[PDB]
């Protein structure tokens, strides 16, 4: 959104009611200590800015609220300055993969044939396999160059390889879908022979490596904002509404 | 004695018309000792090399004179004709490895004890017995200093049109309200006065109030954006040490290299962990550190790697280069002697005495501590 | 109007927004100088915000040379049976 | 440690000791591996 | 939105509600003294 | 509390090294020197630092 609650004032209720109550209190105290609406509202809305050209004992005690007004202005400025310092598919569960035809641009996915991904998608998405086979890549280089150019909307491949390519991508324009949204989380392991008298040692060696920190060590060293547009529209709408309210009298 | 031309340590400059060292005095007023060196002035191969007797002075010559006075030397200071340190290389009949440069001259008889930025290295110590280091100065990385760093709206410059339209609509609304209850430009002058405080001035009242309230919002947002732009402010970190992510992937856009087969090249060859990046510096090396730093100044080379005692001195002398990285491969200097030299114990004792006393501190103050 | 009775006052009053005592056509275009004033003030404030984020380092200090001469006494202190005392 | 090394009691001293004139005369030291020296550390706009 | 702004708002509200009450009697006393 | 600070890094009065002490005339001097040089030239020294 633009100039809405996510940008600032997420609750967007307490600040509004506070403004209303302080305006009412200021009007009431000004009336108690010339006009209920002809001067009180004018002063209340004119104290927020220093360019009060038509400004005219009672005002001395009223003016103490200008300190609160300027403190609020400074706090708002500081909050705006501080709150400007700084992946839609979210897996295959969304309708984009299930119903690619619902979107006007056709979806051109990617899977390397004769791999563990095209085999995986067969046993879970039977009809989607035919759609996947329409767009296939010779290897990973073709898929990456197509993604960079735009031939493929998305790429489906092994998580580790995609993460490595994203971490070493030129321009950082390639990224996976967050983390934890793996369609089928598995491992790599090391293949052996059935009944071979070596797995009982290989598994223990791998567990020792991952328990001694060797695995982590091996992994290391190897791999004007939009609010401005909305604010002017909002103020114009408010001004038009006020003009209509005044004219309807 | 054999020395290599390095600006912080060996100032190699031509002599006067007569052919002797020119008389100079430091800022403190004390005389500057100078020794005539008969090294070849020409550097490019193929030139008519001449062994002209130039004048050599700097940090190392003071230590050499101290050693001479404490041990009765008769030094001649024969500058190396090769003009390179040199560790290991071959040219023809590639079956044996021979030393070239100061190390080769020292090994093949000829020269003697070396007072130079020759560092302590493993293969160098295999054939040459050094002494106690007189300056450690672990080599660092030198980069070009960043040049000093939105007058209008930084982006989405439609704000001018938006505020103009707002001024026009509030002006026409004010005119209509005044007619229902001030001709051509009084309303726009009032709006400009509201935007820029100058003290120039019920439906019209509330309209003006809300317009003036919204007027300060734009300038407040502009000030907030200008203040918050301090986050990036360009000035990205150049290298920040060898063990950084950006040096793990060599790129032809950001070119850096060492000088020759010095201690830096030997260190890179020995540490075989990033050979893909280490091979990058091989193809665009420079003949000398002076040429390398001149290229860096001319923006030819983005980064340069050499001994810290040279890089920091050059950065202090010329305020356009800044070193990056704190310390890595902290290997000290040494007096490169021969294994048959009987002065090893006494040379080491003299170096230790100089370190214990203020002689090393005075030499650093008078030769490496500048503006 | 006045050469210096009004121009100087306006120029020194436009530099701050809280100009209450501030008062045909030529002055209107001169009034845009408040834009430059506020822009310069904002730039200076931003620069200030950006930039707002012992001994003489050796044994040649006069404090070491003259420990008791100065008003604050010093104790220094070294670890005996080592090399610092010989140094 | 130096006294133990000198009088045949030990043939090597891996302990952390500095290098001085008297130290280097009785026994011979190898190349240093850690840079040290005289410095002052003191306690604490 | 959080404790800081709510607390400062409560503090300034207490300040203004005390200030109006004190300034009323202050003005009354000033007028009485000037017009005894 | 990180309330203790030294005088910079390059303001050491008598910058020396620690090293390892051997008996005078010991035959292990060459081996120790070569091993220390190898450690300094390789990454073992940096890892320990
Ligand atoms: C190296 O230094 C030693 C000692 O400084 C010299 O040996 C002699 O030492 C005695 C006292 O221990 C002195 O009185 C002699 O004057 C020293 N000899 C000479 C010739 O000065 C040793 O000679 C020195 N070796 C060299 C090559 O200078
Ligand atoms: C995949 O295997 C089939 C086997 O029929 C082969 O025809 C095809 O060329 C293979 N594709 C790749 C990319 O290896
Ligand atoms: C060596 O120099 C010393 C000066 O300390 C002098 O006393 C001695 O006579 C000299 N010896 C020779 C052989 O020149
Ligand atoms: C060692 O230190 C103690 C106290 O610091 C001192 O009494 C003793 O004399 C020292 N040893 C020698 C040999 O001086």
């Amino acid at each position: 959104s633009a100039f809405l609650e996510p940008f600032s004032a997420s609750v967007w209720v307490m600040m509004f009611v506070m403004l209303l109550i302080v305006s009412a209190i200021a009007v009431f105290v000004f009336e108690y200590f010339s006009f209920t609406i002809g001067k009180a509202i004018w002063l209340l809305w004119g104290l927020v800015f220093n360019n009060s050209v038509p400004v005219q004992t009672s005002k001395i005690m009223v003016s103490v609220w200008a300190f609160f007004a300027v403190i609020f202005l400074a706090s708002y400025t500081a909050n705006l300055a501080a709150f400007m310092i700084q992946d839609q598919v979210t897996g295959l569960s969304d309708k984009k993969f299930q119903r690619p035809h619902d979107y006007s641009p056709p979806f051109r996915f990617g899977t390397v044939p004769n791999g563990s991904t095209e085999r995986n998608i067969r046993n879970n998405y039977p009809y989607m396999h035919q759609y996947m086979t329409k767009f296939n890549q010779k290897g990973v280089e073709d898929a990456l160059v197509s993604l960079k150019t735009g031939k493929l909307d998305a790429f489906i491949y092994d998580a580790a390889v995609l993460n490595y390519k994203a971490g070493r991508d030129e321009g950082c324009k390639l990224v996976t879908i967050g983390s934890g949204y793996i369609f089928a989380t598995t491992g790599y392991g090391i293949a052996l022979q059935k009944g071979s008298p070596w797995k009982r040692q290989i598994d223990l060696a791998l567990l020792q490596f991952v328990g001694d920190g060797e695995m982590e060590e091996l992994e290391t060293l190897w791999l004007l904002d939009i609010d401005n547009m909305a604010g002017v529209f909002y103020m114009l709408a408010a001004a038009m509404a006020l003009s209509l309210i005044t004219f309807i009298w | 004695i054999v020395t290599i031309h390095q600006e912080p340590f060996v100032y190699v400059k031509p002599t006067l018309s007569d052919g002797t060292c020119k008389e100079e005095f430091t800022v403190n007023g004390d005389p500057v000792k100078k020794v005539i060196c008969t090294g070849p002035n020409d550097t490019s191969p193929g030139s008519p090399r001449h062994t002209v007797p130039q004048c050599c002075y700097g940090f190392c010559i003071d230590l050499l004179i101290k050693l001479a006075r404490t041990m009765n030397f008769t030094y001649e200071v024969h500058l190396v004709a090769d003009g390179k340190f040199g560790t290991q290389e071959r040219v023809n009949n590639s079956n044996k490895k021979e030393w070239n440069g100061m190390m080769g001259e020292l090994l093949s008889g000829q020269a003697d004890m070396i007072v130079a930025p020759l560092t302590i290295n493993n293969e160098r110590a295999q054939y040459i017995e050094f002494s106690k280091p007189f300056k450690y100065q672990g080599l660092t990385i030198l980069v070009k200093k960043e040049i000093p760093r939105s007058f209008m709206q930084p982006f989405q410059s439609t704000l001018w049109l938006l505020v103009g339209l707002s001024v026009h609509v509030v002006a026409v609304m004010l005119y209509l309200l005044d007619r229902f209850s001030l001709t051509l430009s009084s309303a726009m002058w009032f709006s400009w006065g509201v935007l820029l405080n100058s003290g120039i001035g019920f439906s019209a009242r509330i309209l003006g109030m809300v317009w003036a309230g919204f007027a300060m919002i734009i300038v407040a947002s502009y000030t907030a954006n200008l203040a918050a732009f301090l986050v990036l402010d360009r000035p990205e970190e150049r290298i920040t040490g060898i063990n950084d992510p950006r040096l793990r992937n060599p790129s032809d856009k950001f070119i850096y290299a060492t000088v020759k087969q010095s201690s830096v090249d030997i260190y890179f060859r020995r540490q075989v962990e990033l050979s893909t990046m280490y091979r990058h510096m091989e193809k665009h090396n420079y003949e000398s550190a002076a040429e390398a730093i001149q290229a860096v100044r001319d923006n030819k080379l983005h980064a340069f790697i050499w001994d810290s005692a040279v890089l920091e001195f050059e950065a202090s002398q010329k305020c356009d280069l800044v070193t990056t990285g704190e310390l890595f491969f902290r290997s000290g200097f040494g007096i490169g002697m021969r294994k048959d030299s009987p002065w090893k114990q006494n040379v080491s004792l003299s170096i230790l005495k100089s370190h214990e006393n203020g002689f090393m501190e005075d030499l650093d103050k008078t030769w490496v501590r500048y503006q | 109007s006045f050469t210096i009775g009004k121009a100087i006052w306006l120029l020194w009053g436009l530099v701050f927004n809280n100009s209450v005592p501030v008062q045909t056509t030529s002055k209107i275009m001169v009034s845009v100088w408040a834009f430059f004033a506020v822009i310069f003030l904002a730039s200076y404030t931003a620069n200030l915000a950006a930039f707002m984020i012992d001994q003489v380092t050796g044994l040649s200090d006069k404090k070491f040379q003259r420990p008791h001469d100065y008003s604050p006494p010093f104790r220094f202190g070294t670890v005996p049976n080592g090399s610092t005392e010989r140094n | 440690m130096i006294g133990e090394v000198v009088y045949q009691r030990a043939v090597m001293a891996v302990g952390s000791l500095t290098i001085n004139e008297e130290r280097s005369e009785v026994v011979d030291f190898s190349v240093p591996f850690v840079e040290t020296g005289i410095s002052v550390m003191v306690s604490r706009s | 939105t959080f404790e800081n702004m709510a607390g400062v708002f409560m503090l300034v509200a207490g300040g203004i509600v005390a200030g109006i009450f004190l300034i009323f009697i202050e003005i009354a006393y000033k007028r009485h003294k000037d017009a005894r």
